RNA sequence: AUAUUGGCGAGAGACCGAUAGCGAACAAGUACAGUGAUGGAAAGAUGAAAAGAACUUUGAAAAGAGAGUGAAAAAGUACGUGAAAUUGUUGAAAGGGAAGGGCAUUUGAUCAGACAUGG
RNA sequence: GUCGAAUUUGGGUAUAGGGGCGAAAGACUAAUCGAACCAUCUAGUAGCUGGUUCCUGCCGAAGUUUCCCUCAGGAUAGCAG
RNA sequence: AGAACUGGCGAUGCGGGAUGAACCGAACGUAGAGUUAAGGUGCCGGAAUACACGCUCAUCAGACACCACAAAAGGUGUUAG
RNA sequence: GCCCUGAAAAUGGAUGGCGCUCAAGCGUGUUACCUAUACUCUACCGUCAGGGUUGAUAUGAUGCCCUGACGAGUAGGCAGGCGUGGAGGUCAGUGACGAAGCCUAGACCGUAAGGUCGGGUCGAACGGCCUCUAGUGCAGAUCUUGGUGGUAGUAGCAAAUAUUCAAAUGAGAACUUUGAAGACUGAAGUGGGGAAAGGUUCCACGUCAACAGCAGUUGGACGUGGGUUAGUCGAUCCUAAGA
RNA sequence: GUGAACAGCCUCUAGUUGAUAGAAUAAUGUAGAUAAGGGAAGUCGGCAAAAUAGAUCCGUAACUUCGGGAUAAGGAUUGGC
RNA sequence: AGAACUGGUACGGACAAGGGGAAUCUGACUGUCUAAUUAAAACAUAGCAUUGCGAUGGUCAGAAAGUGAUGUUGACGCAAU
RNA sequence: CUAUCUAGCGAAACCACAGCCAAGGGAACGGGCUUGGCAGAAUCAGCGGGGAAAGAAGACCCUGUUGAGCUUGACUCUAGU
RNA sequence: GCGUUGGAUUGUUCACCCACUAAUAGGGAACGUGAGCUGGGUUUAGACCGUCGUGAGACAGGUUAGUUUUACCCUACUGAU
RNA sequence: UUGGCGGAAAGGCCUUGGGUGCUUGCUGGCGAAUUGCAAUGUCAUUUUGCGUGGGGAUAAAUCAUUUGUAUACGACUUAGA
């Protein structure tokens, strides 16, 4: 308990979590802002998709030097990828909200995403051996996600 | 500080940027000068470019060490099928350029021009142009309305002509459309003789007959991201240089402080648009013709198209223009063959030729025979045939 | 009677308060480095009490979501408070080769000072 | 380049810092050499370089004199509180 | 580069000289109203596209102290003597 | 006198710019107009000066009151104050019904250093006044120690010929095991043993958080165990340079 | 096995197939090749490249410390049966 | 070693494997050194020459010594250039 | 084989604040100031003009009442003899 | 507006010859241009000589050998969305 | 509503014929206050979301796949009911 800033039914809601998790903050930033006040499903359907090459997630922030894609076009961007491990951890916890949404008995079919966060975890630190006798630093930006699924209201 | 020696600059600055063509289709920036005296003509024309050949003619040149001798000349052949004309658009003057006011369209387009207009043919419902048709239901006014207003205003009037591109080799479903300039006389007459053509057709020798000088306008064949040397013949850096020598050494003085547009850089080679000049017929073919290929000398019975075919192109079946030497584009390509902004009185261009012998070896390998019967003759029965 | 930065036993301080105070408040002359003589750190704080999360559910698992314990989990053996740099998300706003500042006012937001006179 | 000897090389042993060792380059003596490494004397000295932490109120300079192994420094008088 | 007297800059903003340590004006608590300085008043820009007598036409005119240079020498250009 | 010739330099460019020709140019005259932290008059802050006033009569005599003048400032001198750790004294000061601390384009006082309040968070101590005392106030010192950015998902992860099909196992297989294929080291070995050195890395079972700069079910890794058998192989004895 | 051979090249025994991977094939590179005609004109300088090369038989200058120079130079030959 | 036959005249067919000549400066040669910018014409060298010394000695070591190197030596030797 | 594009993995240098010019003046060569030219999101590969780019408080020079290595009939000594 | 060259000797700029040619003008851009090259010359440390000096060393004298680092950022420029 | 004219960006202009409101050309009958002596007192035109009733109309582009006249990646150019 104690997500990010929600404004959000808790009652028409369920949440799921993963922290300290190794992937990549800035991808998984990348990909969670791309299904971000999606329909569960679309939501899921999609990031079927991107896994199989056929979509792809823009990436907005973290984003300098990463090719080109036609793909992009859909989202009116030019630079896009498709970050397998991203999409795999971000579909872990999209699939056990899910399944504490139906613990609930919350509608399935009402279900989009109103609330999803990476942020930071502590790095994991290893070392890179470099010319001239030297070190430095290799480590691993890994991520805490959060997110929330909520039932749409009706008109 | 002050440059050694001196030399010209490498490349031509007329010709920036190097960048790739807008269109594929090059387009025609000038038409001749209208002379309203003459019949309503179309000034330029649209083919694609098929292959080049050989041929051999006496020269007619007096106080040429070549004069009244054979020389033999490189050609390039364009396959040039009739065009449709379905369309004019008016221009009028005014205090900021060439303006146009309508365009009037024919009734009936084919599939071929219709396709021009969708990204998706297999899958569209091809409405295009099904209520501009009924236009012409009403027993004329719509569309006889602004023919009206061409006439009234209206200062050039350019017909719309496609190509049939289906008359041709190339995988290639969708035809090309273009605006040409009507040069003969009257403004009016010019959209009358529009009208009557409207999906009507029109072929090469109605527009350049034989011994015509002509220009090419053509986007150039491709070649991608090039370095400075093959881009700008920039000379290379000695074998000794460090960090590779297909490169200019100076980019630039310390000031102006900013490398500047006149330095030769890497990037885009090839895809620019030419319109290269004084092309001389020296041969109108047509397609119904199975003497194409042959000559007054030459009796035999041949058609343009090589043993073998044009490579990477097919072969000859319709019309075609033969001309001098080469041409901008390349093989697929399509071309338009334009007539001379200019009177030429060159000699050269006012030479009327007349052809001895015209190519017709394969140009796919060093070939030694011209036609199918001249090879059997020579080779005699092999282990296939009888 | 005098000396006494060592040793043993004691009483103290207008001394320092974990980057301070001895190098060491801790398995510190440790871990580690160096052939060697030598060099030599970092590192304290859940809660009164482990009551350290039974059980259910999702997951290969780590874990999540519930439940439960507790005065509190805005204390979960990453633990008291939990600043700054720097970061995610949300909300508002501006942005034709920097941004920031001064005097002034428009517009939007926000906040006031009143206080009492017969019914 | 040399490649059967003024050859290459293991281990053992000896030479120690104004000392060694040098078919001699001031070379080499544990990534150190025109004097190694370690600790202490040692917080070495510095007319030179850098920095020197709250607010407001009042007054407010000098780059000149004389002397100095003085000339990027002092003392002396002046100006200032 | 080096002296003399004074005034400045340095230690000092403000108004003018587009700009600018040193020129011109003028030195400074927080403000209101008025008036000026040096400098300006076609438009940029606050302020007469004001008034008056001349002079000047440049196929390289000219346009304001310090100040951002010009000379000898020539002209049947035009002016007045 | 004005004008013209005399009058040649390097990126494109400067009466400040536009542009101006009975001028918006040059000489001269006359009015009006614009405008500085300057001048004039007034309010208020402070500084300095002069003067009055506890004579009995509530609350500050280093006070109250009256009057005139003045205000630039580096180096630097002096003054009056703001704030911190601790100390004597005092408010019989605040506090678990919430101390301290922290957060807050919320509020109020002060020219300022600062002080005060609300709300949120928090959990055990703390403050005002008169004094005493200093290890007492940071932006800088290529300052010290720690922590964090942009750079950037970037440079890169290209030497040593080379991999492929299938099955098995597994939550998961480009990378594990088995099979098949294709190849390499080519006995001057990528074979089989040792010396120095390491010290358990050997073998088995289990097994993946970390580590093996992709991965991992694999391992020289992690956990738990097992394992080195001498009259004859060495040391041991001998002597060498030398100690 | 080839061959003068413990060379190079290919093999048997034994051992490996381990040194991120996929898709493309722009410039510029790094490493490997080739170029018509000319032939060092390039350049401080033939730097880099190229050309020669095993064996058999012929032949072999100046000079010389009489040992050399010398594979001097220059030529023919070379498989299979 | 010889001969006949044979081929797109090829045949050390891959691998392997000296370019040559005429001179000038310089060091005789083989050898050596600046580990990590200098391999050289620098150092060495054999050869030549000079110097000291007969042991109660020459040259060198040590604070000193019943101390030490040459010396298990003796001028065809040791030491110094 | 790289570069390039993709999955996984993921550093460093450097950073007052930043990043379009012309002229002017100015510590006498401006990204900023003054006057003009101008000026439109977000970007990819290349590039070597500029950032008087970046790498060790300048190797050269001078100053300092700062050294050290080395030499000598400088000054003052000393093992030895 | 447009061209202004090919060579011999020299590290050279310069100079000087040969030769072609329409002509073989002169200059600037941090004496343009080294994260563009090269490294021949200068100017560290090796070394020979001549002059100088008792010497260590010195020479604006000759001679030989002597490590050329980084772009992935901004801007500019080339191209590309 | 009858005719016409206007393409420079015409997008407006002139015209014919009636209908309808108003008519301050002129003569009457009413009304206005207290909004308290000024202060807030005439409504303009842009977009954009919705609401009703009528007329209307009934597509494509992108990804993926594919061509190679194109290409570093994007982009380009082809093909697919
Ligand atoms: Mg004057």
């Amino acid at each position: 308990a104690r997500y990010g800033a929600t404004s959000t039914n808790p009652a028409k809601s369920a949440s799921a979590r993963g922290s300290y998790l190794r992937v990549s903050f800035k991808n998984t930033r990348e990909t969670a802002q791309a299904i971000n006040g999606w329909e569960l499903t679309k939501a899921q359907k999609y990031l079927e998709q991107v896994l199989d090459h056929q979509r792809a997630i823009p990436f907005r922030r973290f984003n300098s030097s990463i090719g080109r894609t036609a793909q992009g076009k859909e989202f009116g961007v030019t630079k896009a990828r498709w970050p397998a491990k991203s999409v795999k951890f971000v579909q872990g916890l999209l699939q056990n909200a899910a399944a504490n949404a139906e613990a609930k008995g919350l509608d399935a079919t009402k279900l989009y995403v109103s609330h999803i966060q990476v942020n930071q975890a502590p790095k994991q630190r290893r070392r890179t051996y470099r010319a001239h006798g030297r070190i430095n630093k290799y480590e691993s930006s890994p991520s805490h996600i959060e997110l929330v699924v909520t039932e749409k209201e009706e008109a | 500080s002050h440059r050694k020696y001196e030399a010209p600059r490498h490349g031509h600055l007329g010709f920036l940027p190097r960048k790739r063509a807008a269109s594929i289709r090059a387009r025609v920036k000038a038409f001749p000068k209208d002379d309203r005296s003459k019949p309503v003509a179309l000034t330029s024309f649209l083919g694609y470019k098929a292959g080049m050949t050989t041929i051999v003619r006496d020269l007619d040149r007096p106080g040429s060490k070549f004069h009244k001798r054979e020389v033999v000349e490189a050609v390039t052949v364009v396959d040039t099928p009739p065009v449709v004309v379905v369309g004019v658009v008016g221009y009028v003057e005014t205090p900021r350029g060439l303006r146009s006011l309508t365009t009037v369209w024919a009734e009936h387009l084919s599939d071929e021009v219709k396709r021009r207009f969708y990204k998706n043919w297999y899958k569209s419902k091809k409405k295009a142009f099904t209520k501009y048709s009924a236009k012409y239901a009403q027993d004329g006014a719509g569309i006889e309305r602004e023919l009206a207003r061409i006439k009234k205003y209206a200062s050039v009037v350019r017909v719309l002509v496609h190509t049939q591109i289906r008359k041709t080799p190339l995988a290639q479903k969708k035809a090309h459309l273009a605006e040409i300039q009507l040069n003969g006389g009257s403004i009016s007459e010019k959209v009358d003789w529009a009208r009557e053509h409207f999906e009507k057709t029109v072929a090469v020798d109605s527009v350049f007959e034989q011994n015509e000088m002509i220009d090419a306008i053509a986007v150039t064949k491709g070649h991608g991201f090039e370095g400075v040397t093959h881009r700008w013949g920039t000379k290379k850096l000695p074998r000794k240089t460090h960090r590779g020598l297909r490169k200019v050494a100076c980019i630039g003085a310390w000031h102006p402080a900013h490398v500047m547009w006149s330095v030769a850089r890497a990037g885009q080679r090839g895809y620019h648009s030419r319109t290269s000049i004084n092309h001389k017929i020296y041969r109108v073919g047509k397609g119904d013709d199975e003497a194409n290929g042959a000559t007054s000398f030459d009796r035999t019975k041949k058609t343009i198209t090589p043993m073998g075919g044009f490579v990477h192109y097919g072969e000859i079946k319709n019309d075609f223009i033969m001309v001098k030497g080469c041409i901008p584009g390349n093989r697929k390509r399509i071309v338009t063959l334009r007539k001379s902004l200019y009177t030429n009185t060159s000699r050269k261009a006012l030479e009327e030729v007349s052809l001895k012998w015209i190519d017709t070896a394969s140009k796919f390998g060093k070939g030694r025979f011209q036609t199918p019967a001249e090879k059997h003759a020579f080779m005699g029965t092999l282990k296939k045939d009888l």
